[PDB]
């Protein structure tokens, strides 16, 4: 009945040597968003903030418009401001969470829930857990859950799937 | 007043003293703590068998966490004075036994835990006075045999949990009084031949699982009573055949999962009744053949997969009840002699997978009645011919895939009717030549992909009535020379042929130059970052052979004044 | 009306505003008096099928030592 805890994974050295670590010249160095640590140099009052940018700086808070109607899309996007009858897919949710409550401890990286719409049905596209400034693969799929072929342009981890297009 | 050496918490919306005593290293239990408490943690510690008189003075309770540890002896007396208890945690101690009155001073309880702990033998009255449990958790432990009304009193129950044990046996008097359960588990035992009088007094129950088990017989009239009930699992054992009075009256079921059993064939009227269900699953069994109407009822499916059975046969008429059918794998049984005009009706379908099949040929009239589909596979049957006629009747349809086979030559009226094809894949065959003209009523394609095949040429009229490409791929074919048709193109690979660096070969090197993202040097292979250490990297080098002038080198940087009397 | 959220979006957003203390998938069970009795189904139902916003989300990170 209380079922396990994630927390982020203690980085030591070997992070910092993944990492590239150059830190530009700069006041009030702090650590970047999210759980991931890389340092960088922090945001002045008044420039946009987000979930993939840096953290504000000392004595500051993230918080989005006071309207836009939309928070958390406002917020992924990053335009916040530094200031003081089952289906297809339930019937895979289900099973998939019945296996997370018989376990100790775990990481952020090993849970794995699907991406699915509110009638049951797999949405348009499947992505996977961050790390800070560092995205996830991605990869399209239509709508009982098949993949489809595709490619990128930009880079890896990288894909528009449009209406059918998948640049 | 907090015992200096517990992080001491103070009110935040009530009056709550949550005092944290957990990861420090302790013997038995410090002193002088707080006596108007209500939350405590002391789980990581060392401790062992508690004093009885160990937690009087805190009249006021309702978290006592006490997972981890070397806990295994439980001393009478030992829960006195708790009258507002309303949590406990026990987990991961080396737990043995317990004597009866342990809970006789701590009614209003409402959860309770003893997972992981190691103790068999339960007595014959233990849970009595508890009134107003809620959860009880009992797997992983090492019972094999339990007696009648051990689960006697527990009224308001409506979780149990019985799993990793080892039973072997079920008495028809068990689940006695249990009016208001919800969700029973039994999985992982080693239970056989469930009897038929057991699951009768359960009039609430919701879900069910025997997964791994040894159960070889399932006696007819088991399930009688259980109207609602909506998740049914018995997918890891050895049942070996049904009879016609298994399910009988199963009304509100919505799945069944009978996979990787040993059923051996169907009979005619099995599956009645179940006017409801979603989703069948018939996977690894060895089922040999389909007699008429053998899925009958069924009028609401939606998912059949019979994967890998050894299935030789199908008599026109068998899939005869199954209207809202959308989804049908059938993958993976040399079916080889199909008989004609076998799937008609169904013309709800979307998706057929059918490889893996022994297939070798099509004929005029194989696949007749899906008017409706929109994704094929038929990808490694082997065949050797298609005729002119097959497809004439696939309007809608998204997809082909006909990778492996050995086909030498297409007819050159064969995509008629395809007017809305998005994705031709051709690879792994042995064409020699594609026709003069068979591309017309394609005009939404892209993603063309015919590499590994032994062409030999391709004319520029062939490419012209596609003005939609975005991907093309010509590996390892012999060619020798090649004009860009579509200008707005955003890939190209062209390793492994011939090429002839002359004057004809010079379109491509400028489209080259001035495009670079499109025909690339190398692009980096994926990588998940564990092993992003090696840098796995495809090539895209173009060599020129035929003059001996500029043989071994390479195309983009050969002289830039070869190209002066061209 | 409500919006919703469901996939790795939430597993980020949770990242993003609990922090270094951790979640879990159910309520922490602070003074459970009738935590257990009213039953709150859990985070991922009711973001995903239900309506989402960040008070609830805070109210599931677990607590600081
Ligand atoms: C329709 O049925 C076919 C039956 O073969 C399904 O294809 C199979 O999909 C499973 C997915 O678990 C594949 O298993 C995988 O095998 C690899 C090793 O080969 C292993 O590394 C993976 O962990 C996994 O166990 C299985 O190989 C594959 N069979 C084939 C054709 O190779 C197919 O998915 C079903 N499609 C549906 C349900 O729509
Ligand atoms: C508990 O003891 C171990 C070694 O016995 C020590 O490393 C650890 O620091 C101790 N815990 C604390 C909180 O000091
Ligand atoms: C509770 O109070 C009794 C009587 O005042 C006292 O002697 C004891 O130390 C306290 N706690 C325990 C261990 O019961
Ligand atoms: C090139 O195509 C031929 C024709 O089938 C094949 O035998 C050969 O293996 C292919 N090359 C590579 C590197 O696979
Ligand atoms: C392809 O060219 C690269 C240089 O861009 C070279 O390093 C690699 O060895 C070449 N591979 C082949 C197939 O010769």
């Amino acid at each position: 009945g209380l079922g396990p805890v994630v927390r982020c994974e203690p980085c030591d050295a070997r992070a910092l040597a993944q990492c590239a670590p150059p830190p530009a010249v700069c006041a009030e160095l702090v650590r970047e968003p999210g759980c991931g640590c890389c340092l960088t140099c922090a945001l002045s009052e008044g420039q946009p903030c987000g979930i993939y940018t840096e953290r504000c700086g000392s004595g500051l808070r993230c918080q989005p418009s006071p309207d836009e109607a939309r928070p958390l899309q406002a917020l992924l996007d990053g335009r916040g401001l530094c200031v003081n009858e089952y289906g297809p897919c339930r019937r895979e949710m289900e099973d998939t969470l019945n296996h997370l409550k018989f376990l100790n401890v775990l990481s952020p990286r090993g849970v794995h829930i699907p991406n699915c719409d509110k009638k049951g049905f797999y949405k348009k596209k499947q992505c996977r857990p961050s790390k800070g400034r560092k995205r996830g693969f991605c990869w399209c799929v239509d709508k009982y859950g098949q993949p489809l072929p595709g490619y990128t342009t930009k880079g890896k981890e990288d894909v528009h799937c449009y209406s059918m297009q998948s640049k | 007043a907090c015992p200096a050496a517990c992080v001491c918490s103070y009110d935040d919306d009530a009056d709550e003293l949550s005092v944290f005593c957990s990861s420090r290293n302790l013997t038995r239990l410090p002193d002088g703590v707080p006596g108007g408490t209500q939350a405590l943690w002391l789980d990581g510690n060392n401790l062992s068998s508690v004093p009885p008189a160990a937690f009087q003075n805190l009249s006021s309770l309702g978290f006592l966490n006490l997972q981890g540890g070397q806990l295994g002896s439980l001393e009478p007396q030992a829960l006195l004075g708790l009258e507002n208890l309303c949590h406990l945690h026990l987990e991961r101690n080396q737990l043995r036994s317990l004597a009866l009155g342990t809970f006789a001073h701590t009614p209003a309880l409402a959860s309770l835990g003893l997972s992981n702990n190691r103790l068999s033998r339960l007595e014959d009255g233990l849970f009595e006075g508890l009134g107003s449990l809620w959860d009880l958790n009992l797997g992983w432990n090492s019972l094999a045999v339990l007696p009648d009304a051990a689960f006697r009193g527990l009224g308001s129950l409506r979780e149990l949990v019985l799993a990793g044990n080892r039973l072997a046996y079920l008495q028809p008097a068990l689940f006695s009084g249990l009016a208001e359960l919800r969700e029973l588990d039994l999985s992982r035992n080693a239970l056989r031949a469930i009897k038929a009088n057991v699951f009768v007094q359960l009039p609430r129950l919701q879900k069910l699982y025997l997964d791994r088990n040894l159960i070889a017989a399932v006696a007819p009239g088991a399930f009688l009573g259980l109207k609602a009930l909506r998740w049914l699992d018995l997918s890891h054992n050895r049942v070996a055949g049904l009879l016609e009075d298994t399910f009988p009256g199963l009304l509100g079921l919505r799945v069944l999962r009978l996979s990787h059993n040993a059923i051996a064939s169907l009979r005619p009227r099995t599956f009645k009744d179940l006017h409801f269900l979603e989703e069948l699953q018939l996977g690894h069994n060895r089922i040999r053949q389909l007699a008429e109407r053998s899925f009958e009822g069924l009028g609401q499916l939606e998912v059949l997969t019979l994967d890998h059975n050894q299935l030789q046969e199908v008599k026109a008429g068998a899939f005869l009840g199954l209207t809202n059918v959308a989804v049908m794998n059938l993958s993976g049984n040399c079916l080889r002699n199909l008989p004609e005009q076998v799937f008609r009706g169904l013309g709800k379908l979307h998706s057929l997978h059918l490889e893996g099949s022994c297939l070798g040929r099509i004929r005029p009239h194989t696949f007749t009645g899906l008017s409706g589909l929109r994704r094929l596979f038929l990808k490694d049957n082997g065949l050797v011919g298609i005729e002119e006629q097959s497809l004439w009747g696939l309007a809608e349809l998204l997809e082909l895939d006909l990778t492996s086979n050995q086909l030498t030559h297409l007819p050159h009226r064969l995509f008629q009717g395809l007017g809305k094809l998005e994705y031709l894949l051709l690879s792994r065959n042995r064409l020699a030549e594609l026709p003069a003209d068979a591309l017309g009523p394609l005009q939404r394609a892209f993603w063309l992909d015919v590499s590994h095949n032994r062409l030999e040429a391709l004319p520029n009229s062939l490419l012209a009535p596609l003005g939609r490409l975005r991907y093309l791929s010509l590996r390892n074919n012999s060619l020798r020379t090649f004009t860009p048709q579509p200008p707005g193109l955003e890939r190209l690979w062209l390793e492994g042929n011939p090429w002839d660096c002359g004057c004809p070969l010079k379109a491509l090197r400028d489209f080259a130059l001035q495009n670079p993202s499109a025909v690339p040097r190398f692009v980096q292979a994926i990588c998940e970052g564990d092993d992003c250490q090696p840098p796995a990297y495809t090539y895209n080098n173009i060599t020129c052979a035929s003059p001996p002038e500029v043989v071994g080198l390479d195309l983009r940087d050969l002289s830039e004044a070869h190209f002066a009397p061209c | 009306g409500p919006e919703t959220l469901c996939g790795a979006e939430l597993v980020d957003a949770l990242q993003f505003v609990c922090g270094d203390r951790g979640f879990y998938f159910n309520k922490p069970t602070g003074y459970g008096s009738s935590s257990r009795r009213a039953p709150q189904t859990g985070i991922v139902d009711e973001c995903c099928f239900r309506s989402c916003d960040l008070r609830r989300l805070e109210m599931y990170c677990a607590p600081l030592k």
